[PDB]
């Protein structure tokens, strides 16, 4: 009684089950001789990440040093030239008396700056190896598995319920080969491996930036020198590129991803915990008042105020005239375990007039159902 | 220690002329005109005597000269008075734009 | 005429800061730029630093660019020169010297007559 | 001696004068029994500014607030809706018997948060009526400053011994501000267009701030919850690529008529100079073709004329021209700026009278 | 402190007899969902869980404890009145805003 | 079986800090969020605020989410309530009850059953 309530649900028949999980929706299956279970992709987890690429969004220039010269005597040098650390720009400026020069005419200016990044987003790789889904199974009245690319088949036990096994195959999530797990300080996006190379900002894999020119102000000819400067932010910017791109979920450790996990599973070793008790004689109740899902069907909780339990629970859905059964209940074989004993009930009634009979007899209970 | 080498004591009789130094390098004296001699008695805040090397404000005497040769810039006082004993700074505008300030010399007149 | 205003002699313990202040009078504190040079009792004058007031842009000496912090109030017409973890080396009098900022606004290249005017000097004593 | 060194510089001629004073230009002013003057436009400058409109560029999310309810039972309300420092959004999730509802189905949610602006880029309105030139004027051998405002555009200049003139000026641009705004973002100005300005897709105000369009800045997806967009900062640098970048230093020449009527020579009302000359300054070439040195008058007799002419290969009759209007020696040990025009080749400057005269050997490349 | 639950202060009873104490809220906590349980507190000791989702209760629970909701006030029904039975009892929901409210609490005195 | 052992009684003086505990036992601590409340006196319950242990994501009461401060140790099963700048009228029992997380991770809904396992209390007096 998991997949009740949610939006994205999904019904399989079959009469060996071909079903396919997603994260966010649930199936329900149901197959004659077999109970009604839920199942649902919890989480999709990459245990490691290996670092490939760090790029820089934000910098800071610390550390100007300026050289100048007279015309006639030369370019000036700084010993930053040679620092891979440092942005080094050469100017030609108008001398004379005034600016202190013996000589007139145009005389050579050099300014370093020191280039430190603020603000670096990363680039990693997810290995499919390292994939692990987990998945819940619930009866109807949950128990966890694990499946992971070196072990895709597990066995599932199930009290009472006996045991099935959920043997999946891990081709989900687009070829992570040519897929980038791309990080900017809180958020998580999985990019295309060779856009997220193509970006035009300073880079690094192993501190040495290589490209720092891609941070720093483009320079103008015919114009009016200016301090060596670097541009803003480019978070903003990154967060526009990232528009169309699939945001993934970090925490305190790994990665959590939107699986579509493809299983099949084997509903050969189950059985009906409720087929080897009897009817139930005794009067019923309604414990929670009948509700209707948002997949047309409905959901009744009834408490067995009679005695003989453990037996099954009788229900049936009838006409607008009461004679014949024309609905169909999704709970296998619902059972009232003792007295005072709260059952769940899923029942699909058809569209407009019918009765949910509940019980045997006189004391039986009777609720009238309209379906929009 | 400054970039800029001045002797630290020079001594001269009244009515007398006198010679201050001033050594630096291709990067400050010896590359610029902006050499400029301070003058600071004791107590008070020093005063600007001569600027572009040679040049000098209108309240500074004609007694008071500069020149300039290589690395190395001179202050001539001429005809010395009881007033002049001071302390006097040569100062420069370097290559890298900063400033730099001679070690100072104490002129004592006799 | 033209005035430069210093505050008042301060007396401070080693590992704490001190922010001296000079005053423009008599000229366009906008179109100028406020310079700091110190002296330490019997010693040699040292230039610090500079403020262009128009802009608010600097340049420091390497000996006080990790200390040093200049500052400008345009409203008021005062330059502030802070200095932070004194030590016994920096009992010394604190002068500020004006010099003109280019018609343009960017203090690439001083004036010839740079330092025309002074300020009396902050005598400050670290104990 | 302004425009000595200036690289854009133009000389004009005349006889009492028609002038066009542009940034980063010079103009020296000529004229037979006028002084040689330097003009030039030191800024334009609106006295007073209209702001327009401030965009967030930098943005933080804090105390974040949501509230549920069931289906059917209508929608959930916050105290924060009604302030206006809080973004508010909603939206509809799976409610259910697990998660505290009678009904299935969707039920209406609000998510509200607390918006900060961290960063903010300006824009004002430049005004052509409230513009104000300041020109500098300087005498051959510190300069008067003179305004020019489109209401009083004459001025009436005073210049100590040398007299008086009047600067009648008309200013001329030819980009419409009209259609122009002045843009502001930490330490760099620009002039765009003022409909790409106000197009801008980021949140605004006009003029404890309020803030129109917060959710330009403000996302609600999530992989519930509140995200912030990031500083746009770089983001506005690549959308600035092709604007002019700007220093209150807008550019326009301004076209001057200059009255040189009340204007007089000093150094006419006095005598040659006798005395010894020296050189204060070695003779350096400019990047107009003329030369200027820096002569100390070392005699007596001063104030006195300072007598300079430039002579031939065979120092024998004047082939050059003095730009400097009758230098002076104002005292002894005075120290006088000429500007010289030599011509092409060898010339001699000859400095002084008699034998005490300073001859000076110069070649002009050219 | 004043709760946005309200419960009667005291409320007696004799042994072997049925009871019911109230807790009135709003649309916002007990008239808005079903997150409405029911707390046992022991002098000295920690409180217990009797009833929750209105009328659901715990394994260890008595069936002489029910649940019931009307609008914005729950009632709890204590059947056949026993001498343990004395203790303090508190109401709680779980709000529109995503936090958790406390009734004032009702001591309950068997004669 | 399920157990939560809190930390010990603590007196402390007007205008300072108190920092209690308490130990999960018996069942995955990082799969329940630990709810924090109150008891003065003779006085009702009042609740303070929870922790989710999968993430580190907190909830305080609009009464004390600039004092009280909520904090977990997943290694040691641990989670830890700081209420700072206390006063005469913080003088009550702490009590520390746990909920399940969804499966996921988050806590947008508890589960019905919610503070189905209480921690004894912890006097903090004044
Ligand atoms: O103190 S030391 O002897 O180490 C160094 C001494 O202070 C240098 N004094 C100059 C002398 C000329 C006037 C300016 C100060
Ligand atoms: O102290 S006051 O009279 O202001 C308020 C009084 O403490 C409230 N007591 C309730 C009574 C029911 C059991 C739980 C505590
Ligand atoms: C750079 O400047 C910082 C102060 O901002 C200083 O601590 C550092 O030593 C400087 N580095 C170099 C190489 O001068
Ligand atoms: C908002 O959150 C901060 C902590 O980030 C807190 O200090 C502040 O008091 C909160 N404001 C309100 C109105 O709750």
């Amino acid at each position: 009684m998991r997949c009740v309530g949610v939006g994205n649900r999904d019904f399989v028949e079959g009469v060996w089950v071909d079903l396919v999980l997603e994260h966010g929706g649930c199936v329900t299956t149901m197959a004659q001789g077999k109970p009604t279970l839920d199942f649902e992709l919890t989480k999709t987890t990459a245990k490691e990440v290996a670092l490939l690429r760090t790029y820089c969004i934000e910098a800071s220039i610390s550390n100007i040093t300026t050289a100048t010269r007279c015309p006639t005597q030369g370019e000036p040098y700084l010993k930053e030239e040679q620092d891979q650390q440092y942005i080094c720009r050469r100017d030609v400026v108008d001398r004379g008396w005034g600016n202190g020069c013996g000589l007139f005419g145009k005389g050579g200016v050099v300014t370093c700056a020191k280039f430190s990044c603020s603000g670096k987003i990363t680039g990693n790789l997810v290995q499919i190896e390292n994939l692990e889904y987990t998945v819940v199974v619930t009866v109807h009245n949950g128990v966890t598995a694990m499946i992971t690319p070196r072990s895709p088949s597990v066995e599932v036990k199930l009290p009472d319920y006996g045991e099935l096994t959920l043997d999946c195959e891990p081709r989900s999530g687009i070829d992570f080969n040519e897929m980038i797990l791309m990080k900017m300080k809180k958020k998580t996006w999985l990019v295309h491996k060779q856009w997220f190379l193509d970006l035009p900002l300073p880079w690094t894999a192993g501190v040495h930036w290589n490209y720092k020119e891609r941070m720093v102000t483009f320079k103008v000819p015919h114009a009016k020198r200016q301090d060596v400067t670097v541009l803003g932010s480019q978070e903003g910017a990154m967060h526009s590129a990232l528009a169309g791109a699939t945001e993934v979920d970090s925490g305190d450790g790994n990665h959590m991803f939107a699986g579509h996990l493809k299983c099949k599973v084997r509903m050969e070793k189950l059985r009906i915990k409720g087929m080897s008790y009897t009817m139930c004689s005794g009067k019923f109740s309604i414990d929670k008042e009948m509700a209707e899902t948002q997949h047309g069907t409905t959901v009744v909780k009834v408490k067995y105020e009679g005695a003989g339990a453990p037996c099954k629970v009788p229900i049936e859905i009838r006409d607008v005239n009461k004679e014949k059964v024309v609905g169909r209940i999704i709970s296998s074989t619902p059972l009232a375990e003792n007295t005072n004993s709260v059952t769940n009930i899923e029942l699909e009634p058809p569209f407009g007039d019918s009765y949910i009979v509940i019980g045997v007899g006189n004391s039986a209970l009777t609720l009238h159902w309209f379906r929009k | 220690q400054s970039a800029l080498t001045q002797p630290a004591s020079v001594s001269g009789s009244p009515g007398q002329s006198i010679t201050i130094s001033c050594t630096g390098t291709s990067s400050d004296v010896g590359g610029f005109n902006y050499v400029s001699w301070f003058q600071q008695h004791p107590g008070k805040a020093p005063k600007l005597m001569l600027y572009d090397v040679t040049s000098r404000p209108s309240g500074v005497s004609s007694r008071f000269s500069g020149s300039k040769s290589g690395n190395t810039a001179s202050l001539t006082i001429s005809g010395l008075q009881a007033e002049d004993e001071a302390d006097y700074y040569c100062s420069s505008h370097t290559s890298r734009g900063t400033w730099v300030f001679g070690g100072g010399t104490k002129l004592t007149v006799l | 005429e033209v005035q430069l205003v210093e505050s008042g002699a301060e007396v401070k313990k080693p590992g704490a800061s001190v922010k001296v202040s000079c005053k423009a009078s008599g000229y366009t504190f906008t179109s100028y730029a406020m310079h700091w040079v110190r002296q330490a009792p019997g010693q040699r004058l040292e230039w610090m630093g500079w403020i262009n007031a128009g802009n608010g842009n600097t340049k420091y000496s390497q000996k006080f660019q990790d200390r040093v912090t200049i500052t400008r109030d345009t409203s008021a017409s005062t330059a502030y020169m802070e200095l932070s973890s004194l030590r016994s080396e920096d009992t010394a009098i604190y002068y500020c010297a004006r010099d003109k900022v280019d018609d343009y606004g960017d203090y690439w290249f001083p004036t010839l007559w740079y330092f025309d005017y002074w300020g009396q000097g902050t005598l400050v004593t670290v104990s």
